[PDB]
């Protein structure tokens, strides 16, 4: 089993919090956005990349030398 | 630049008392952290002298006052490649920082400058 | 407007003597461990200022610039690139 | 720019290779090639590398013949000027999978695979960039990215739509050394030897460097030794002056 | 002193020794570059058969 | 009379390595000048090797490079050291560049081989720029094609002249032969006018950090300025080896390790790095015209550094207001630098203009001003 | 000592003869002594040390 | 895949062998030469090529 698959649970859970709730807000945010109608014919239509971005830097951060300790 | 033309500004500021009154604290601070004197130069001893004209205002530098500068330029040039700076009797006082040079290439120069305003006259 | 030896073109000297002595006869690193700290202290010091201003200005400048760059590149920034546009 | 127009920037993880006295581990070299030849080289070709590169690094001459004989390729034409094949020998370079641009894009909905041999010296990031885009696949692209067709969401990737699909999961290999192989093990082998074939004067250089850096720090220091001694009657040098 | 000259010529002779060194290093490796590369030294070692060989 | 003397050849040498005399004072910014030496030998012991093994078709330039790389005994390292001294050519350049304008090297008597400097670094650059090409990477193409589509924008006859230059109407293969040929010849060329500043600046005489004559005190340039020079040849070798052989590839652009694809044009088309304040310089301008003519000018416009300078004093080491503002001039060099490898997007554009009007003002407004009043500072200052 | 300026230092014959001498010493002693050290630090790393599976 | 086309005015006058071993085979051992230097690549040049057409 793949060691990575933890070691990023566990880094979203823990030091990297703040950015997994920013991520998730925009999510529930966006998709809302898209249910409703006439979401087609918006000018702006939001991502969640930003946050997503935020959230992967963080956890690459917190994992990177412990993923490699692992191999 | 001409030194002619250094001194004939200078000599428009000393003139006017407002000029004056700003400029000169200025101009003595400015002195003061230019530093040349740590280096036991006099100001005159820092003018360029691969000129024509500065190579003749030397030339007519009293043989004392040659001298004086000769070792003045040897003594600094030793400092700066030790890296150290003159101490004591070395440092030049303000007092003693006399513009030796300034009359002759001021000579020198006024000549050279009538040559070239009479080279070009038109009789009337 | 310079010669070679012997006529190197200096005004006349005179009254100058000049000593030195052999480097076999010398320390070459007597007084390093003083003028590496004191004198380099010394000599740092006094020109800090010309190179401290102008790195302190153009790194501030940078700085604010980059930082404005991101900014406009960002969700927050959309109203404000539009405009800058 | 947009951080998406750019990519996400790879994290810098502990390569065995990172650190100015350090090779490459060649246990983790082969298993590399392993993952190349099992994985990639159905779409991308590694052109710059012959069968005899990998001999003394990652194989020895015996494995590396065996891998070249099991091929063929073109031959000089016979005695009736027909065409020909012969076996792969050593001098022979590892063949691609396409055999040109053409049918490279046709059998990937466009996109082209590029060749493998320089791609760690052709991206920002290097050994890095190639760990992080292979692991970086999300289960799902983020919530409001419009993927092209035949595009797959990928961070690392400037724009996020890339043409390769995910294709290390767990086990798709069988690492002959008994490694676990995990999606992460397998992109830190195949990144550390797409590294290597990069820069396979790597380990070399890098020897040869340590002594470079010996020999000119003494040198440098002996020279700073002799200027001195040469300079000091200059330094050293006193004055008397008596005007005349 | 001789010990005291003999110490500077150990410096300057070290120097020699290591410029030297470097020298030949630098010679050797940077010629190399003009000896067979690598392609050409694998054209070598050409098999050939002698099935197709008639006699004479 | 000693052989070194009397016999012509040798007295030559003499004059200029042996009993040439110099100032006793020079300072380590002295000795950028033989860095350059070194880095011109550099560059033509591994540029001629190179050439032993590149070859100037297009349709196998790149792959004569990855197997200099790959087969050529040592390949590597005669094409890293070729690639980073082309880097180092330029800082020691820029500081001996530098170190010429603090300390006034380019005022009376020294005007001439100021001038020729100036030339002797045009030449590096074009040399520097052709080099780049022949690697025929994706950086290589997407760098000629846009660097020679600026002469486009010569009024009238601009067009033909590029394809003149390219061999054909866009670069290919005519183009790469062409640049092989002159990129061997230009470092040739840059030597020569190298040995002319020097003979130029023999009968002067190297400026020295005071400023003042040394005439009065003078050193042979052997043994003193020898052994003080290979500190820094020790020192650059040291730096040398860092980049060549742990971190070859810190200073370049890795899309040049893509093949150049006429098709494909890569994210980004910035030049090396030496070249990126200049580059800022052009962007800076909106007309392409303009751009090309600013570009020019910022570096033609140090021609005009011994009329603009009306210092009666030689050099900055004594004039505080003149080391502040070339403190400024030399810290907007780099930001100019920085500029050049942004995006052109806000708010670096506004910046960029005035970094670039700023670089222009020095030479036409601000020294001109400083060295003015400061003549009065002295003057009035030591009465 | 002064024995030893008078043999290997005095004439410049036999100061170059010393000095390509240990250059030459230096040369092979430290290609060696480098290798080992090499060897040490990249410990199970090097071709060399897996070789013996194959 | 490989395609043909119709020949344009860039194109070279194609040979009538693929090679060198389907043009000695063809001639009994003998490789016919090129012959766009052939003038220059003989002493003689056109006195050449005429005294051996018809000799
Ligand atoms: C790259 C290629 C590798 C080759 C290496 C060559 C570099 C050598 C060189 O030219 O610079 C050394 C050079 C030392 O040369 P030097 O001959 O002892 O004195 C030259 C200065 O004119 C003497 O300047 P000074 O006597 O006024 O000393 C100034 C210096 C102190 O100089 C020291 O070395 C200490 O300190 C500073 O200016 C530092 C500013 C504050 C930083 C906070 O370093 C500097 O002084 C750097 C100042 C530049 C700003
Ligand atoms: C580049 C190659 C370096 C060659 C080193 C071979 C020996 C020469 C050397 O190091 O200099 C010593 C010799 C002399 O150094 P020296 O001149 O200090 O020694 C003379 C004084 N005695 C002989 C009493 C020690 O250098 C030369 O002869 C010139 C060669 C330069 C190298
Ligand atoms: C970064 C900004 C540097 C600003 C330098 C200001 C002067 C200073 O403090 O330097 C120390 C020293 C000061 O030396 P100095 O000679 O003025 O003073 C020595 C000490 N006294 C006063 C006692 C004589 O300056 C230098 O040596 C400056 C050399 C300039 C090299 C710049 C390279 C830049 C490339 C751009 C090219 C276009
Ligand atoms: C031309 C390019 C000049 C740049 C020189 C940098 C080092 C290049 C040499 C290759 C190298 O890495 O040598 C190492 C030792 O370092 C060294 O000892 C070399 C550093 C010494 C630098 C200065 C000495 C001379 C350089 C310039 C002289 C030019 C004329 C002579 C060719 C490895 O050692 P190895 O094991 O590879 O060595 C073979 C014999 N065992
Ligand atoms: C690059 C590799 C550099 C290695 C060469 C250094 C010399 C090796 C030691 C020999 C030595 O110190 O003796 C002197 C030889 O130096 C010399 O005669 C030369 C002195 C310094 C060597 C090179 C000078 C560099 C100056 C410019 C650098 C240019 C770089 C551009 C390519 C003679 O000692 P002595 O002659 O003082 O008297 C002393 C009594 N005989
Ligand atoms: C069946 C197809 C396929 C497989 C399997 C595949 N790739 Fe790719 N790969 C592609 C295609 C297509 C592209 C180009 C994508 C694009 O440019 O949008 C690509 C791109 C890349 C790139 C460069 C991305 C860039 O920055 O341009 C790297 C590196 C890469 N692959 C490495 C690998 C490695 C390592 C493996 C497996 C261990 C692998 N690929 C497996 C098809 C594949
Ligand atoms: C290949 C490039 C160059 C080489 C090899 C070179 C070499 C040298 C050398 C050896 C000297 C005398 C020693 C020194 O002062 O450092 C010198 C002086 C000088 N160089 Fe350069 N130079 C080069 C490029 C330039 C450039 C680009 C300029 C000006 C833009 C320039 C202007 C000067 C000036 C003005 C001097 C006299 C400085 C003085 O001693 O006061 N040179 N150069
Ligand atoms: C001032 C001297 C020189 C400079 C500044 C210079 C600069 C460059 C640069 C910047 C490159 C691109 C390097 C790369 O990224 O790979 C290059 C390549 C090249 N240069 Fe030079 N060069 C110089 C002298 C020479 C000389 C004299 C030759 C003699 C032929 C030469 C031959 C080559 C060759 C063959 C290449 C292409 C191979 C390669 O990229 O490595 N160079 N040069
Ligand atoms: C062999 C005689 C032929 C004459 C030309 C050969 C070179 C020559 O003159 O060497 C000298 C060692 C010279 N240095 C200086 O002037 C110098 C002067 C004062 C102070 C210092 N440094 C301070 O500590 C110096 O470094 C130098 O590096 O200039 C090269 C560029 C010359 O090459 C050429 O022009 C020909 C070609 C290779 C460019
Ligand atoms: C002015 C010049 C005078 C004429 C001198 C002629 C010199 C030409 C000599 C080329 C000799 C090269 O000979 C060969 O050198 C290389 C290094 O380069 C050595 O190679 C050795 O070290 C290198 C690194 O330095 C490693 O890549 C290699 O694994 C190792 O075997 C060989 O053991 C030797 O066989």
């Amino acid at each position: 089993p793949d060691p990575a698959i933890a070691l990023h649970e566990a880094a979203a859970e823990g030091p990297c919090h703040d950015f997994k709730h920013h991520f998730d807000e925009c999510v529930e945010r966006v998709t809302k956005a898209q249910e409703a109608e006439d979401y087609d014919h918006a000018e702006y239509k939001e991502d969640c990349v930003e946050e997503f971005f935020h959230l992967q830097h963080c956890i690459n951060d917190n994992t990177a030398d412990k993923l490699f300790r692992v191999l | 630049a001409s030194i002619t033309s250094v001194v004939k500004t200078s000599e428009l500021i000393l003139k006017s008392p407002l000029l004056s009154k700003i400029v000169v604290p200025l101009a003595k601070t400015y002195v003061k952290f230019s530093g040349y004197r740590q280096l036991g130069f006099k100001m005159n001893d820092l003018i360029i002298e691969e000129t024509p004209n500065m190579q003749l205002a030397l030339r007519r530098l009293p043989p004392t006052e040659s001298y004086d500068r000769v070792y003045r330029l040897i003594r600094a040039t030793q400092f700066s490649l030790s890296h150290k700076l003159a101490t004591g009797n070395d440092i030049t006082k303000p007092e003693e920082d006399d513009h030796y040079l300034i009359p002759y290439i001021l000579d020198v120069e006024a000549e050279a400058f009538e040559k070239d305003a009479l080279d070009n006259l038109e009789v009337v | 407007y310079m010669g070679w030896w012997g006529h190197m073109g200096s005004p006349p000297q005179k009254g100058i003597a000049g000593y030195t002595i052999s480097p076999f006869a010398a320390r070459p690193f007597a007084g390093v461990v003083h003028a590496a700290i004191f004198n380099t202290f010394r000599r740092t010091k006094n020109q800090a200022l010309f190179v401290i201003l102008p790195v302190s200005f153009f790194y501030y400048v940078w700085t604010q610039a980059s930082e404005k760059n991101e900014w406009l590149y960002t969700k927050a920034g959309r109203h404000e690139l539009a405009k800058a546009l | 720019m947009t951080a998406a127009e750019h990519g996400l920037h790879p994290a810098e993880y502990p390569w065995p290779q990172n650190g100015m006295l350090s090779t490459f581990d060649h246990a983790s070299l082969r298993r590399g090639y392993q993952v190349y030849k099992e994985v990639c080289a159905a779409c991308h070709s590694l052109d710059r590398i012959a069968w005899r590169n990998l001999v003394g690094v990652t194989h020895t001459t015996d494995e590396a013949k065996a891998f070249a004989e099991e091929l063929e390729y073109d031959d000089e034409p016979d005695d009736e000027g027909n065409p020909r094949k012969r076996p792969g020998k050593l001098a022979d370079y590892i063949p691609g999978p396409y055999p040109n641009e053409q049918a490279a894009r046709a059998a990937n909905q466009g996109a082209l695979p590029p060749d493998l041999s320089l791609i760690a010296k052709a991206r920002h990031g290097g050994a890095d960039y190639i760990f992080a885009l292979l692991t970086g696949y999300p289960d799902e692209p983020p919530a409001g990215v419009v993927l092209a067709p035949g595009m797959n969401y990928n961070p690392y990737f400037p724009g996020g739509g890339i043409g390769m699909a995910r294709t290390l999961f767990d086990g798709v290999v069988e690492y002959e050394d008994g490694t676990p192989a995990t999606t992460s093990q397998m992109a830190k082998d195949v990144a550390a030897f797409l590294t290597w074939a990069a820069e396979p004067e790597h380990d070399e250089r890098k020897k040869l460097g340590l002594k470079a850096i010996i020999v000119i720090s003494a040198m440098l220091g002996l020279s700073v030794y002799i200027k001195k001694f040469k300079w000091s009657p200059i330094k050293n040098r006193k004055f008397i002056y008596n005007p005349p | 002193t001789d010990a005291n000259r003999l110490f500077s010529y150990f410096m300057i002779g070290s120097f020699g020794m290591l410029s030297a060194a470097g020298a030949k290093a630098t010679v050797q490796d940077f010629l190399s570059n003009m000896s067979a590369s690598a392609d050409v030294l694998a054209m070598a070692k050409v098999e050939v058969k002698l099935g197709a060989i008639p006699l004479g | 009379m000693a052989l070194r003397k009397k016999n012509s050849l040798l007295n030559m040498a003499n004059s200029y390595v042996l009993d040439s005399p110099q100032p006793s004072n020079l300072n380590y910014f002295w000795n950028f000048g033989s860095l350059l030496a070194l880095c011109l030998v550099i560059q033509l012991a591994t540029g001629i090797t190179l050439a032993m093994h590149y070859t100037s078709h297009a349709s196998l330039a790149f792959d004569s490079v990855e197997h200099i790389m790959r087969d050529v005994n040592f390949g590597w390292f005669i094409r890293y050291a070729h690639a980073n001294t082309a880097s180092f050519f330029f800082i020691c350049i820029y500081a001996h560049m530098g170190r010429n304008i603090y300390y006034g090297s380019y005022k009376t008597p020294r005007v001439l081989p100021w001038s020729i400097g100036v030339i002797i670094f045009l030449l590096l650059i074009i040399t520097a720029f052709m080099g780049y090409v022949l690697v025929f990477g994706q950086m290589s193409l997407w760098g000629a094609t846009v660097i020679c589509n600026l002469v486009s924008a010569i009024p009238w006859l601009g067009e033909d002249i590029v394809h003149f230059l390219w061999g054909g109407f866009s670069v290919g293969n005519p183009t790469l032969q062409r640049f092989f040929a002159l990129h061997y010849l230009m470092p040739f060329v840059l030597a020569v006018f190298a040995l002319l500043h020097l003979i130029a600046l023999h009968t002067a005489g190297s400026s020295n950090p005071l400023g003042i004559t040394s005439n009065v005190d003078k050193l042979s340039m052997h043994p003193y300025y020898s052994f003080k020079d290979l500190i820094t040849v020790f020192a650059f070798l040291l730096m040398f080896t860092l980049f060549v052989f742990f971190s070859p590839d810190k200073l370049g652009h890795p899309d040049n390790y893509i093949p150049a694809n006429p098709m494909v044009t890569p994210a980004s088309i910035v030049p090396e790095w030496y070249l990126l304040p200049f580059y800022a310089i052009l962007r800076a301008i909106p007309d392409k015209l303009g751009g090309v003519i600013a570009m020019v000018a910022a570096i033609l416009i140090l021609l005009i550094l011994p009329i603009v300078d009306r210092s009666i004093i030689r050099g900055n080491a004594f004039k505080p207001i003149s080391k502040l503002l070339f403190g400024f001039f030399i810290c907007n060099f780099l930001l100019l630098g920085v500029l050049g490898q942004v995006h052109i997007e806000p708010p670096f554009i506004v910046l960029g203009q005035i970094c670039t009007i700023f670089y222009f003002s020095y030479f036409l407004i601000l020294l001109p001003m400083v060295s003015t009043i400061e003549n009065i500072f002295f003057y009035i200052g030591s009465l | 000592a002064t024995t030893f300026y008078n043999v290997f230092v005095k004439r410049n014959s036999a100061f170059v003869a010393t000095i390509l001498a240990s250059a030459f010493v230096f040369d092979m002693t430290f290609e060696t002594a480098i290798d080992n050290f090499w060897d040490r630090i990249n410990a199970g790393k090097q071709w060399k040390d897996i070789r013996h599976k194959y």
